[PDB]
C-alpha cells in the first residue's frame, strides 16, 4: 500500500495564495492520475484540478487560470499553486491517486486507487 | 481440507503432477486466485506455468470458470492437455460439430453441470447464439471465475490487438461475483493500465509479474565510434568472458548477434584470425551446416557462434557466458530476449552492446520503411508508433547514463533491481559519462 500525505494547507487574506503538495510514498513504480479535489462541510465534494504521467493538466471552470497542478516524479509529488484565492476556495483539499502501480523486485505488486486524509485551507 | 494451501499442494500434486510450483510467484499467484477476493494481473514468460494460476484454483471453485482465449489452436493444446488429467474441461467454438455444439449447450443448461472449465474465443462470448447459455449461467450465479488469457490483446499498444477484446470489460461487470484472472507473457506498462481499464478489473488488482533482472549478467555499452581497433576489442571481451576459470583455460561459449548474414561471416573470420574460434550462423546456410555449426557450438568444438535473431530459439546452452550485439537489435524486447541466453546456468556472464550511431540511423530507417510498407498495405495503426518506441528504448538505453538492468525494468515495468556493481554504469558511473561526452564530440 502508499500513503498519500497533504501539506501547505493554512488560513490566509483573500487574494492571497497557497502552495499545497500531496505525496505518495511506498513502491510506487507510476501513478495514472492524480487529483486534487476540495469538501467544503455539508457541501458536495468538487474536482479541483488533475495531472497525468504525461504532464496533462485539466482544471475545473471555477479555479482556472488561478491555480496550477504541477509534478516531481522523482518524488510521487504533486503541487497546487492557489493564486487569487476566495472564501468560495475554503474547504478540505484532497489527493486521488488513481491507477497507482506498485510493485516489489520479487514481482509481487498492486494496481489501487489512494486518497489523502485532507489539508485545511481558510479563505477569509 | 484444514489448511488451504494443503489443498492446493495436494490437488497440484494428484491432478496436475507436480510436487511443488515452479516458482514463488507462480505459488504467490495461484494463492490469490483461490482467496478469490482480488482481480488477478499474471504476466510471465510463456513456459512459466500462467495456465496452472487459474486451471488448479478453477479446480477447487464451487461452479464453472470460463477461460476467454484469442485463437481456437491455444484453447485446442489447454483442452488435450486437461483432458490426459481427466479434468472435466469443454470448448465452444465454431471450428465444432453443431452435434458437439448442442450437446454441450445442454450441459451448461443442466443444474448442476458436468463442465469445470470452459474455453471459448471472445468472437463466441459474445455472440448472441451464445448470449442466452451465458444469461442463465451469470443469473444462477454459476461462475466462480473469469479468465481472459492472452489478456495484451485489449491493448492497441500490444502486439496483438483484437477489437473482439475490448466487449470483454462489459461482460466482467456483469460477473461481480466471479474474479476476473488476466494473464500474458508480454505487456509494457501501458498494456498492463489497458488490461487494467479495457477489462474493468477491480482494483486492488493483485500483479503477478515475472521480473527481467538476473543478478548474474553484467551489461556493458560501447561505442564502435570511440574504439581504434573494434574487432581487437571484441576479441579481448569474448576471450576474458571464457577465461573465468584461468587453470582450466577456454570454458563456457558465446554469441555475438549481428543484424545481417554478410556480417555473421565476416565478424566470425575476423574473430578467429585475432584468436578467438568463431563460425557463422544464419538462414542463408544450408539446414546441414546450420546443424553442424550449432553441433559444434554445442560441444564446445568452436566456442563462439556469431548469428542473426534466427539463432537462439531452439537451445538450451547453460554456460553462455557472453552475448555481444556487435548490431543494436530491432527493439528492447529483442535485445533483452538474445542478451538472456547468456547465464542461464546462474554463474556470471557479460551482455555486452556495440552502438554506433551508424547502426542506429541504419535500423532506424529499417523500421521506419517496414513500417510505411504496413501503413499502405493494412492501413494506420497504433503498434506502428510501439514498434518505433520499442526501437528508442533501446537507443535511449545505449545513450544515457544510468543502471542498464534499471533501464531494462522501467520498459518492462518491474521495480528497481538490485544490481550489485552489476552494469558498466553502477560499476563506474564517471566512466561511462566519459565514454558519452567523448561520442558527442565524435558528431
Ligand atoms: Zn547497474
Amino acid at each position: 500500500q502508499v500513503q498519500l500525505v497533504e501539506n501547505g494547507g493554512g488560513n490566509v487574506q483573500a487574494g492571497g495564495s497557497l502552495r499545497l503538495s500531496c505525496a505518495a510514498s511506498g513502491s510506487i513504480f507510476s501513478i495514472n492520475r492524480m487529483t486534487w479535489y476540495r469538501q467544503a462541510p455539508g457541501k458536495e465534494r468538487e474536482w479541483v484540478a488533475a495531472i497525468t504521467s504525461g504532464g496533462s493538466t485539466n482544471y475545473a471552470y471555477s479555479v482556472k487560470g488561478r491555480f496550477t497542478i504541477s509534478r516531481d516524479n522523482a518524488k510521487n509529488t504533486v503541487y497546487l499553486q492557489m493564486n487569487s484565492l476566495k472564501p468560495e476556495d475554503t474547504a478540505v483539499y484532497y489527493c486521488e491517486a488513481y491507477g497507482t502501480y506498485t510493485l516489489a523486485p520479487t514481482g509481487e505488486g498492486e494496481y489501487d486507487d489512494y486518497w489523502g486524509q485532507g489539508t485545511q485551507v481558510t479563505v477569509s | 481440507s484444514m489448511d488451504p494451501e494443503r489443498r492446493v499442494r495436494s490437488t497440484l500434486k494428484k491432478v496436475f503432477g507436480f510436487d511443488s510450483f515452479k516458482t514463488p510467484l507462480q505459488e504467490s499467484a495461484t494463492m490469490a486466485v483461490v482467496k478469490g477476493n482480488k482481480d488477478v494481473f499474471v504476466c510471465m514468460p510463456t513456459g512459466a506455468g500462467k495456465s496452472l494460476c487459474y486451471q488448479l484454483p478453477a479446480l477447487l471453485a464451487k461452479g464453472i470458470t470460463i477461460v476467454v482465449s484469442p485463437l481456437i489452436a491455444l484453447i485446442q493444446d489447454q483442452v488435450d492437455h486437461l483432458l490426459t488429467l481427466k479434468v472435466r474441461v469443454s470448448s465452444l467454438n465454431s471450428k465444432l460439430s453443431a452435434q458437439e455444439r448442442k450437446e454441450l449447450l445442454a450441459d451448461l443448461e443442466r443444474e448442476k453441470p458436468q463442465t469445470k472449465i470452459l474455453y471459448i474465443t471472445p468472437e463466441m462470448a459474445a455472440s448472441s447464439s451464445f448470449q442466452p447459455t451465458l444469461n442463465s449461467l451469470v443469473s444462477r450465479h454459476l461462475l466462480s471465475y473469469l479468465v481472459v488469457d492472452e489478456a495484451h490483446c485489449v491493448s492497441q499498444w500490444g502486439h496483438d490487438f483484437r477489437p473482439d477484446y475490448l466487449r470483454l470489460g462489459a461482460l466482467r461487470s456483469r460477473l461481480g461475483h466471479a474474479p476476473c484472472v488476466a494473464l500474458t507473457a508480454t505487456a509494457t506498462p501501458q498494456v498492463q493500465e489497458d488490461v487494467f481499464a479495457a477489462l474493468h478489473l477491480k482494483k486492488p488488482v493483485a500483479i503477478f509479474k515475472t521480473p527481467c533482472f538476473r543478478a548474474n549478467l553484467f551489461y556493458d555499452v560501447q561505442f564502435k565510434e570511440l574504439i581504434s581497433d573494434p574487432y581487437g576489442n571484441l576479441k579481448d571481451f569474448c576471450l576474458k568472458a571464457l577465461g573465468q576459470e584461468a587453470d582450466k583455460g577456454l570454458s563456457g561459449c558465446g554469441i555475438v548477434y549481428c543484424r545481417t548474414r554478410e556480417a555473421c561471416e565476416q565478424l566470425a573470420i575476423e574473430l578467429s584470425c585475432r584468436g578467438v574460434n568463431a563460425k557463422a550462423y544464419h538462414a542463408g546456410l544450408k539446414a546441414s551446416e546450420r546443424t553442424l555449426v550449432q553441433n559444434d557450438w554445442m560441444e564446445e568444438k568452436v566456442p563462439v557462434i556469431v548469428a542473426t535473431i534466427s539463432f537462439g530459439m531452439g537451445v538450451d546452452k547453460a554456460n553462455v557466458r557472453f552475448v555481444a550485439h556487435w548490431n543494436i537489435a530491432k527493439s528492447m524486447a529483442g535485445y533483452y530476449q538474445e542478451s538472456g541466453r547468456a547465464g542461464r546456468d546462474g554463474k556470471p556472464s557479460w551482455c555486452r552492446l556495440y552502438y554506433s550511431r551508424n547502426d542506429r540511423d541504419q535500423v532506424s530507417f529499417l523500421i521506419r520503411k517496414e513500417v510505411a510498407k504496413l501503413q499502405e498495405k493494412r492501413g494506420n495503426k497504433a503498434s506502428d508508433k510501439a514498434t518505433i518506441m520499442a526501437f528508442d528504448a533501446l537507443v535511449t538505453f545505449c545513450e544515457e547514463l544510468g543502471c542498464r538492468h534499471a533501464a531494462i525494468a522501467k520498459y518492462f515495468g518491474d521495480a528497481l533491481p538490485a544490481c550489485a556493481k552489476g552494469c558498466d554504469h553502477c560499476q563506474n558511473p564517471t566512466a561511462v559519462r566519459r565514454r558519452l561526452e567523448a561520442l558527442e564530440r565524435s558528431s
